[PDB]
Order: C-alpha cells, then sequence, then structure tokens
DNA sequence: TTTGAAAAGCAAGCATAAAAGATCTAAACATAAAATCTGTA
C-alpha cells in the first residue's frame, strides 16, 4: 500500500482506516466500504482530506439527497462515471451512451459493461471510486435498495481494466445494522466531545471572524489580539449554549454567525484587553438563544370555543355556561366532583360536533323587547369556520375528500395552548380561568 | 496468546472468518515496518481499538455524547414512558417531568 | 419538444394489426388454405457447437445415468381413450375438446404426444386426413394473450398482435368452410396458467370447439380434475364437458416396469472396461453391471407412496447410480478427461438425503450468541405462551440468564466477551456482542420472522420453524441444557 | 331553618364504533414504435 495519510485532527483512526482500505490497486481494495456517523461528525471532511492528499486516486462524488429516487441515482451513476472516464483518459475514443437509457439496475449493469469495454487498451488495472455521500438520506429509501448496490460488483466483468469501488456514507445505526451479515468493512465516526467541538470551531471560524468587516470598521470607528478576541467569543458561545446545541457544529456555527456582529458592536477601547468587561458589556447575547423569526373576531372566538370543546368534557358544560332564568322547575348540573391529576391540555384534543361548538361560541361571544342580543349562527360564522378549517387551525377526522355535511365527521382544535393563549390575550378573554379549577 | 484469544471470542460470538478478516486487514495495513507488524500481531491491541470503534455509534456510545440538558430530557421522557401503560409520551409530559426534577434538585 | 418522462428502451415487434376477415373481399373470395404456401407450416442450433479436443471417459455407470434421464408401458387405457376420441373427431371432420388432468410426472404430456405421433403416422398412410399439430404451453408464454399470437401464427404464417389474432382465429373457425380447411389439433398444456381474471381466453379456446366449421381438436392438460368447477364459469365448464380423463399416479409395479424398460439392455450385461482410464464399452476387463430388483422395488414403493411420479423414480435411481459411480471413481482414481452393482445402500442414501432435515444440525452448529438468542426466545414462549415475543423482552431475558447463572464456569468466562468484547476500554453494552449479526443471520436462514417495525424494543419476533426441533437443537448443546 | 330525596356524578365492565393506515386498483395523465390511412405527384 503506497498512499498518503493526511493529518486530520481528532480523526486519526478514521484516516488510518481510510489509508488501509482505499488504494489504487483493485486487488487489495474492498468492493464496498461504509463510513457511518451522525450529522457533523466529519465524514465528508476527512474523505475530502484523504482524496485531496492522494490526487492520483480517481473518485466520483455523488449526492443521493439531490436525486431522491433510485432511477435518478442509477442515471447519475452512469452519467458521472462516463464523464469522469472521458476526462481521465482523453486519448481513448469512446462511444457515448445516454444515461437516460438506464431505467433498471440490470440496465445499469449493461451500460457500465458497455462503457468499461472501450477501455481495455489501458496498461494497469484501475480503481474507479464511486462515492455515495449520504446513501440513507435518499428520500424514497426502502430496505431492498442497498442489496442491489452491494451485489452490483458480481455482475460486472472480472478481468476488466476498470473496476468500480463503492464508498457509502450512512447516517443512522439501525439502517447499517440491517446489513450486518454482509460483513462489509465499516469505519465509524463517533460524535465529537465538547473540547474537540471547540477546537474545530476555533480553527474553522477564527480566520473568517478576524477578517470580518464589522470588526475592521469597529477598530477604526473607536492580528493576534483579534485572534484572541474571536477565540474568546467562540469559547464563550460554546460555554453559553453547549447544553442547548449539544455537540452540533452546524448549530454552534449558526449561533456564532447570529451573535458576532452584536458582540463586535459592544467593543470599545476599554473592552479589548478586558474580556470580563466585554463579557458583562454583552451579557444578553449569552443568556438567551435568540434563534427565531390578523384573524377575525369571529374566527378568534370560534378558535377559543373549539379549544374549549376539545379540552373540556361535555357532561359539565351546563355547570359552566348556563345562566338563564328557569320558568320551568329544573335542576342545573352539579359540576365535576374531583379534579384531574394530569393537565388535559398536555394530551391530544378530543373530537366534537358542530352544534356543541356553536353552543359554546354563542355562550362566550360578547353581546330589549325586540333585540335578542345573543348572536345566532348566520352565514358569516359558518364562513369563518370553513376558513378556520382551510388554515388547519381546526381539523377533522378525515383529511382528503371531506364530507363537511356528514354527521359522522367530527371536529377538533389543531392549535397548541400558547397560540390560543396569545389569541385569547388579543381579545381579553380569560381562557385560563376555564382550566384553573379542573386540575 | 492474544491472537488465539481474539479468534476464540469471534468463535463464540460471530463465528465468521470475514468478520475476523475485516479486523485483521487494517492491522496489517497500518504497520509501517516488519517489527511493528510483529508487535501488532503479538499484542493485537489494534483489534481492541477496532472493536471499540465498531461499537462507538450504538445506543451505549450515543448516550455518552449527550449534553446534560439532553440527558435530562431523555431521563424525564424515559420515566414518563415507564409510568405510562403503553409506553407513550409527548413533549409536554416530558417537559413537565423535567421541570419537576429541576425544582426538586434546586 | 420537452418531455415529462422518456421511454428509451421500447422494443416493439413487427406485428400487423389487420385481422383475417379483411384479407379477402367475400367469404367466397377465400381460396383453399391448404393450397397456400404459408398456411399450416409450409436457425439457432449451430451457435452452441464447438470442436472437441479431448476424449471423455465414460465409466460403466455413465450409460446407466444416461438411460435414466427424462429425455408407454403403464398408459394403455388413457392412450386408447385419447387416441379414439381424436381419431373419431379427425376422420369425421368435427371439433372436440379432450380434458386430461393429473399430478406432476404421471405421463400426461408424454401420452398426448405419443397419441399425436400415432395420428400423424396414420395420416401419413392416408387413413385419416391431414392435420396440423400445435403445442401451446401456458407456462412458456410471457403474456397469456400470446397464445392468440402463437396459434394464429401456426395456422396462417402471419404475425399479428393478439387482439387481431383473436379476431382472425374467430373468423377462421366460424366462417371458413370445411372444404378449404385443414384439421388442427391443439395441445393446451399447463391449462391453469392461461386462466386469467376475465377468463376470455379459456372461453374462446373452448368455444371454438363448438363451432360447426372449426375442425379443431383441443386437448387440454390440467393439474386438477376440478379446475373448471373451482376456477372457471358455468359457460366454460359446459363447453369442456362431463367426460374428463384422470391420470392416476403410478403404482409401484408400473414404476418398476418403467425403470426396467429404461434398463432392459444395460442390466445384467457385460462391459469391456479399460483399467488405464476407466472407459467402458458395451458389448481390459469383462465386468458385469447389475442393479438390484430389491433396490428398484424399494425405490418404486417409496415413490409410489409419495406421489407416483416417474420423474422422482428415475431421479432416485440416477442419484443412486451417481453415488455408486462416485465411490467407484474415488477408489480407482480414474478422472474425467468383476461385478459392478448399484446396491440398495445407494438407493437408501439417495432416498435419505431428500428426507433429511438440515434445520436441526444447522442450529446445533451456530455460535453461543445465536443459541442463547433461541434459548431465551423459547424461554419466553414457555413463560407467557404468546408465540410472538418482543425483542426487548428477549434482551432482558438474555441479561437475566447471564446474571442468574453467574457462578457457572462458562458463563463467568463468557460475560466479559458478551458485554465488553474482552476489552477494558469498551463500555458495558446494552446489547450483547453480535446481537444484530445473529438476529439477521436467523432472519436470512428462515428460522425467524420479524415484523416491520422501527422501534427495536417492541418489535416482535416469531419462530418460523417448529418449536420441538428448536428444543432438540437446544438440548443438544452442553451449556444450555445445564442451565 | 330543616328534610330528604330524586337528580347528578363516579366508576368498573363490556360490546361496539371509529381512527389510522396497509394494500391495492381505477382513472387521469403521458409517451412511443409500427402499422395504417390520406391527400397529392
Ligand atoms: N476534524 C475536523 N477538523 C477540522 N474541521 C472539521 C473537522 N470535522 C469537521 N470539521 C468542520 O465541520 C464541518 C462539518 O463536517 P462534515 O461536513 O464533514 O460532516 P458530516 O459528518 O459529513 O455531516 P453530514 O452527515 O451532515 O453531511 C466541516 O465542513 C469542517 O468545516
Ligand atoms: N409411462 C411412462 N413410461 C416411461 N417413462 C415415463 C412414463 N411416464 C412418465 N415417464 C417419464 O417421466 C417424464 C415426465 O412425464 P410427463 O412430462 O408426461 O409428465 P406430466 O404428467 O406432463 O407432468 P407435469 O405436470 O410436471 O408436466 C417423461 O418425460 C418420461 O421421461
Ligand atoms: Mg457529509
Ligand atoms: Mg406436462
Amino acid at each position: 500500500m503506497n498512499v498518503t495519510t493526511p493529518e486530520v485532527a481528532f480523526r486519526e483512526y478514521q484516516t488510518n482506516c481510510l489509508a488501509s482500505y482505499i488504494s489504487a490497486d483493485p486487488d487489495i481494495t474492498p468492493s464496498n466500504l461504509i463510513l457511518q456517523g451522525y450529522s457533523g461528525t466529519g465524514k465528508t471532511y476527512t474523505l475530502k482530506k484523504y482524496f485531496n492528499a492522494n490526487p492520483n486516486l480517481h473518485a466520483v462524488w455523488l449526492e443521493p439527497v439531490e436525486l431522491v429516487s433510485w432511477k435518478p441515482l442509477l442515471q447519475a451513476i452512469a452519467r458521472t462515471v462516463q464523464y469522469k472516464l472521458k476526462t481521465l483518459y482523453p486519448n481513448i475514443p469512446t462511444t457515448d451512451y445516454d444515461p437516460l437509457q438506464v431505467e433498471e439496475p440490470f440496465l445499469l449493469v449493461k451500460t457500465l459493461h458497455n462503457i468499461f469495454v472501450q477501455y481495455e487498451s489501458l496498461q494497469e488495472k484501475t480503481c474507479l471510486f464511486l462515492i455515495l455521500d449520504g446513501f440513507d438520506s435518499l428520500q424514497d429509501l426502502d430496505a431492498a435498495l442497498f442489496n442491489k448496490y452491494i451485489k452490483l460488483n458480481e455482475l460486472l466483468p472480472k478481468d476488466s481494466k476498470i473496476n468500480i469501488k463503492f464508498i457509502y456514507t450512512m447516517l443512522e445505526t439501525s439502517f447499517l445494522q440491517r446489513y450486518s451479515t454482509h460483513c462489509i468493512p465499516t469505519v465509524m465516526f463517533p460524535r465529537y466531545n465538547v473540547d474537540e467541538v471547540s477546537t474545530i470551531l476555533v480553527m474553522s471560524r477564527c480566520g473568517e471572524l478576524m477578517e470580518d468587516s464589522c470588526l475592521r470598521k469597529r477598530i477604526i470607528e473607536e492580528d493576534d489580539q483579534f485572534q484572541n478576541v474571536a477565540a474568546n467569543f467562540i469559547h464563550l458561545i460554546v460555554q453559553a449554549f453547549h447544553s442547548y446545541t449539544g455537540n452540533d457544529i452546524f448549530a454552534l456555527n449558526d449561533l456564532i454567525d447570529f451573535k458576532w456582529p452584536k458582540y463586535v458592536s459592544r467593543i470599545t477601547k476599554e473592552n479589548i484587553f478586558e474580556p470580563l468587561a466585554l463579557y458583562k458589556s454583552a451579557i444578553k447575547l449569552f443568556l438567551s438563544t435568540d434563534d427565531n423569526l390578523d384573524l377575525s373576531i369571529i374566527s378568534k372566538y370560534l378558535l377559543i370555543a373549539s379549544y374549549i370543546c376539545s379540552y373540556l368534557e361535555p357532561r359539565y358544560d351546563a355547570s359552566i355556561f348556563s345562566r338563564k332564568t328557569r320558568i320551568i322547575q329544573g335542576r342545573a348540573a352539579y359540576g365535576r366532583r374531583k379534579k384531574k391529576e394530569v393537565n388535559p391540555r398536555y394530551l391530544q384534543p378530543s373530537l366534537f360536533a358542530i352544534e356543541r361548538l356553536l353552543a359554546i361560541f354563542q355562550a362566550i361571544f360578547p353581546i330589549a323587547l325586540r333585540e335578542e342580543s345573543l348572536m345566532k349562527a348566520n352565514i358569516e360564522v359558518f364562513q369563518n369556520l370553513s376558513e378556520l378549517h382551510t388554515l388547519k387551525l381546526i381539523a377533522t377526522t378525515m383529511n382528503k375528500n371531506i364530507d363537511y355535511l356528514s354527521p359522522k365527521v367530527r371536529w377538533k382544535v389543531n392549535v397548541p395552548w400558547e397560540i390560543i393563549k396569545e389569541i385569547s390575550e388579543s381579545v381579553h378573554f380569560n381562557i385560563s380561568d376555564y382550566f384553573s379549577d379542573i386540575h | 496468546s492474544n491472537l488465539n484469544r481474539h479468534i476464540r471470542m469471534n468463535f463464540e460470538t460471530f463465528r465468521s472468518l470475514p468478520t475476523l478478516k475485516n479486523s485483521i486487514i487494517p492491522l496489517v495495513a497500518t504497520s509501517k515496518n516488519f517489527g511493528s507488524l510483529c508487535t501488532a500481531i503479538k499484542s493485537c491491541s489494534f483489534l481492541d481499538i477496532y472493536n471499540k470503534n465498531q461499537l462507538s455509534n450504538n445506543l451505549t456510545g450515543r448516550l455518552q455524547s449527550l449534553s446534560d440538558l439532553e440527558l435530562a430530557i431523555l431521563i424525564s421522557a424515559a420515566r414518563v414512558a415507564l409510568r405510562a401503560k403503553d409506553g407513550s409520551f409527548n413533549f409536554n409530559l416530558a417537559y413537565a417531568e423535567y421541570e419537576k426534577m429541576i425544582k426538586a434538585i434546586n | 419538444v420537452i418531455r415529462k418522462f422518456t421511454k428509451k428502451n421500447v422494443a416493439r415487434a413487427k406485428k400487423k394489426y389487420t385481422p383475417f376477415s379483411k384479407r379477402f373481399k367475400s367469404i367466397a373470395a377465400i381460396p383453399d388454405l391448404t393450397s397456400l404456401p404459408e398456411f399450416y407450416g409450409n436457425r439457432f442450433e449451430n451457435k452452441l457447437k464447438t470442436t472437441q479436443k479431448h476424449q471423455i471417459v465414460e465409466t460403466i455407470f455413465s450409460k446407466v445415468k444416461k438411460q435414466l434421464n427424462s429425455s408407454l408401458p403403464a398408459r394403455e387405457n388413457e392412450f386408447a381413450s385419447i387416441y379414439l376420441s381424436a381419431y373419431s373427431a379427425i376422420e369425421s371432420d368435427s371439433a372436440t375438446t379432450i380434458y386430461v388432468a393429473g399430478t406432476p410426472g404421471v405421463g400426461k404430456t408424454l401420452t398426448v404426444r405419443e397419441v399425436v405421433k400415432e395420428l400423424l403416422s396414420s395420416s401419413a398412410q392416408r387413413e385419416i386426413p391431414d392435420f396440423l399439430y400445435v403445442e401451446i404451453n401456458g407456462l412458456k408464454m410471457v403474456k397469456p394473450t400470446d397464445c392468440y399470437e402463437t396459434l394464429w401464427n401456426k395456422v396462417s404464417g402471419e404475425r399479428l398482435t393478439w387482439a387481431a389474432s383473436m379476431e382472425s382465429l374467430e373468423f377462421y373457425f366460424k366462417r371458413v368452410p370445411k372444404n378449404k380447411k385443414k384439421t388442427i389439433v391443439v395441445l393446451l398444456d399447463e391449462l391453469d396458467a392461461m386462466v386469467t381474471k376475465s377468463q376470455d381466453i379459456m372461453y374462446n379456446f373452448f368455444n371454438w370447439t363448438t363451432y360447426e366449421n372449426a375442425k379443431l381438436i383441443v386437448i387440454a392438460v390440467a393439474n386438477t380434475m376440478d379446475l373448471p368447477e373451482r376456477q372457471l364459469g358455468n359457460k366454460i365448464t359446459s363447453r369442456i364437458g362431463f367426460t374428463r380423463i384422470m391420470f392416476t399416479g403410478y403404482t409401484h409395479e408400473e414404476l418398476k416396469n418403467i425403470i426396467d424398460l429404461r434398463l432392459k439392455g444395460l442390466n445384467d450385461s457385460f462391459f469391456y472396461v479399460d483399467t488405464k482410464t476407466g472407459n467402458a464399452i458395451l458389448i481390459v476387463r469383462k465386468v458385469r453391471l447389475r442393479m438390484s430388483a430389491d433396490a428398484i422395488e424399494i425405490a418404486s414403493r417409496k415413490v409410489a407412496s409419495v406421489s407416483g411420479d416417474a420423474r422422482r423414480a428415475l431421479k432416485v435411481c440416477k442419484r443412486a447410480a451417481e453415488i455408486a459411480e462416485k465411490h467407484y471413481m474415488a477408489k480407482h482414481g480414474y478422472g474425467y478427461d468383476g461385478v459392478q452393482t448399484v446396491h440398495i445402500t445407494h438407493v437408501m442414501k439417495a432416498l435419505n438425503e431428500t428426507l433429511n432435515s438440515h434445520v436441526i444440525t444447522f442450529m446445533t452448529r451456530l455460535s453461543f450468541t445465536a443459541k442463547l438468542f433461541i434459548y431465551a426466545l423459547l424461554n419466553l414462549m414457555k413463560k407467557n405462551g404468546s408465540q410472538e415475543q418482543e425483542l426487548g423482552d428477549i434482551v432482558d431475558e438474555i441479561k437475566l440468564l447471564i446474571e442468574v447463572n453467574g457462578s457457572n464456569k462458562f458463563v463467568m468466562e463468557i460475560a466479559k466477551t458478551l458485554f465488553q468484547q474482552g476489552s477494558d476500554n469498551i463500555s458495558e453494552q446494552l446489547r450483547i456482542i453480535s446481537w444484530d449479526f445473529v438476529l439477521n443471520q436467523l432472519l436470512d436462514a428462515g428460522i425467524l420472522f420479524k415484523q416491520t417495525m422501527k422501534n427495536d424494543r417492541i418489535c416482535c419476533v416469531k419462530l418460523n420453524i417448529s418449536v420441538e426441533e428448536a428444543k432438540r437443537a437446544m438440548n443438544e448443546d452442553e451449556t444450555l441444557r445445564n442451565l
């Protein structure tokens, strides 16, 4: 094995494994190789480092997440293999094949056979590394797809000068553990710890931070010192938000990008050599994450009534809403005896009928011989209810081909408690008084 | 010897020669000279490093990568699921259990 | 133009669309189709030929194995019935359906082909008029409508698509007069394979036999006698008819006669065997070949008990000859380039490997982890009797069996391997080492069934094999039966 | 001011309706090579 092992920080074992498995000689190279790790574990980075440190190796890079389905992946394999072989050996006359003729895995076998037989004039046998970076990120994935790819090498010719070698990257452990009896060589990429995450963030971000335009305009408005400023900012970001992000390089990069100009704007002539004074000058940046971005009155009260109908049992409604004077002798409801133990708004909503929702809407809506001050259910109320179903603030048991007029169809609220809380605060309705006495 | 110990362990767990070959190949390939190869085959310490790496992304190894807040949310969800009859839970119940543990600790 | 998708591998045959009813202006315009150079049958073989550079050593058992290959002593009444019906319907120029059913290998296709051969010999003697024989096998068709493409191509020589072929055959059988026609005998083999949902093909083929001008003999070979009652309608069952011919599986005496007829000239005969190579010549040593009548009798009785299938009896005899020839070639070291007997021991060994089960001896040769999995699964079936066990319960019960028999010598040596792979730098694991490997291995073996679930704990697992043979394989192990 | 008692509420049990979705098929939408019609030269 004659190959270069690049120095990749905190991935020395993985780089030594890549040097063990990936070589230009097809006899001592596995037909399939798996890199497995979760998001941001530096799989793509160290494969890039290995192939740039060994430019004599011939690698083809594919992204299955851009191809979604199996047939575009087969067509992409044929197209990129043929284009790479065209630019690798320009002095070899080749018959071009259309990648859109590949519609089956067998058609891919036939097309690769036809592409590879016009290169037998080459002297040495040669690996062509086809890298499927993100195989399990394919959107139409099923369990039978990977078996075709790992048995694909047995159908290609054995004495060919060009020998395809598959390198896959996988995200999830369970998908990989589906195929464990195939005994494919695997290199695992465990998640970084917080010190490795901080070192990677410093060595990847301090150069871009210390030649940022905001810092360079701030120092003329008010190199190693700027490096220490950016590194101290990165360490403060890590210690403030490592519990929030976990060991996530991307999320911490986004937080650094959001909070760096607001940190730079608080830098004065007194703050540069005093990191503590600069930290108390910008304390509000390190206390909250800050990663975030007109309904009608009838629609608001219908949403409030639907939330009540979803999260209150209908046997007790007469013990809350009934207020009329009884000409006829009649006993109102006694009310609920025992409180609930679990807050019912933590659970999924219950389903109700239309007339119950209209009853509670009439009971909670704001207001003599010929007045009848209660609002009856006219067409504007039903139009607002239909729009509320259109926006999915309310929902039904059926999602497609809905019989709105069916008595079998029942309705539920589809908003969380914070949304109905802000809505009730917009119309000064005390919705929290309706749930205070029940648990 | 260490080689016979690793072969015995494979015999009682995997009983697969390709599984053993996949570990032996980077033991040979990462050796830089003949003395390093003889030391590597006498000690078989690279087989232990390989075995540790093959288990690094499982449920045990993924747990040790979690932050303290992630571990707290996972513990709260687990005890809510253990208290449930069907083992089901959501974000609200797990958050309620989490704030009960934070005020009980504080 | 910009397409929404492409069909770049379309392979379309050169088949015309116009049916036979528009081939001439009138019915009277139709010529005599027998005096037409394309009707009624009026290149790849050499590509599988090469030159032989050696001399194949045929040993003394090679002629026995060659004569025992599949390439009419027990079918007289079936032959006579089929031949009499076909002879009567051909010589009087009528159309009929003959129905034949039976289990595999009972001589259905062979008897029908012999009947057709004898009818062709009788038509070559000018005792019955000429006819065209067509063989349509429903399992050799890609599409079921291709039989329409086949039969019409055998009749006219044209190549049409299937619907035009069906209209052409309908017009031919119904309207073309008998003086311009030839009789057609059609063998519809594997008749169940041409059964479709709409059953139009079955109706058309059996309804053309009811036409007065058809001159069509349809011999339908089936697998069950109750195929029209189970799968077909009343209309097709009425057209097939009440008379149906059953091909019973062979008794052991007829299998004995079949095997003796394949070995009439070889058995109890002498060969000149060359001891330098092994090549034997049928009439240097003079060696008599013998196969036992007791061996043939016990193989025939076994086969007649199972199926009465002549393919199985010939294959059992050929396997016994192969076993004896392998032992003979091993003991003499001959290669491929005074009495040789194939005995009842070879016949019993041929009969035993088809009746031996590898499932128990597969399970007894697994690793300790797979056997521990199966043992814990059987323990959970004993505990609750559900017959489907969640995988998390299997994990917990494996852990329980490890921590309960902890003072056992083998278990206290296995625990570090199972949970840390013999390494101090490896944390204690929630699954045992090779848990996924033995789970997937038992799934690929077909020992296990696993539901399609994404939560690994509540996913259920079921035995696909019988429980008592799993228990026998578990009690075969030394460690598991002691704890 | 009491009474008490009939209405209201709780709760275990169990048959049953219904939600969710696995599996599948019809129909609209779409492409295409060979054959066949069609208006001229
Ligand atoms: N060892 C490292 N040294 C330096 N920088 C690193 C290292 N590992 C990761 N990084 C940085 O983190 C970035 C994210 O890593 P990378 O894209 O390789 O992750 P991944 O595991 O392939 O992710 P995904 O599955 O989301 O594609 C890299 O582009 C690089 O800037
Ligand atoms: N009476 C017989 N005499 C000699 N050989 C026979 C006889 N019957 C069957 N065989 C042998 O067995 C073979 C199987 O017979 P055949 O093809 O007719 O079976 P079948 O009933 O059509 O079965 P399947 O339903 O499987 O097609 C024959 O080709 C021949 O070698
Ligand atoms: Mg990546
Ligand atoms: Mg047959």
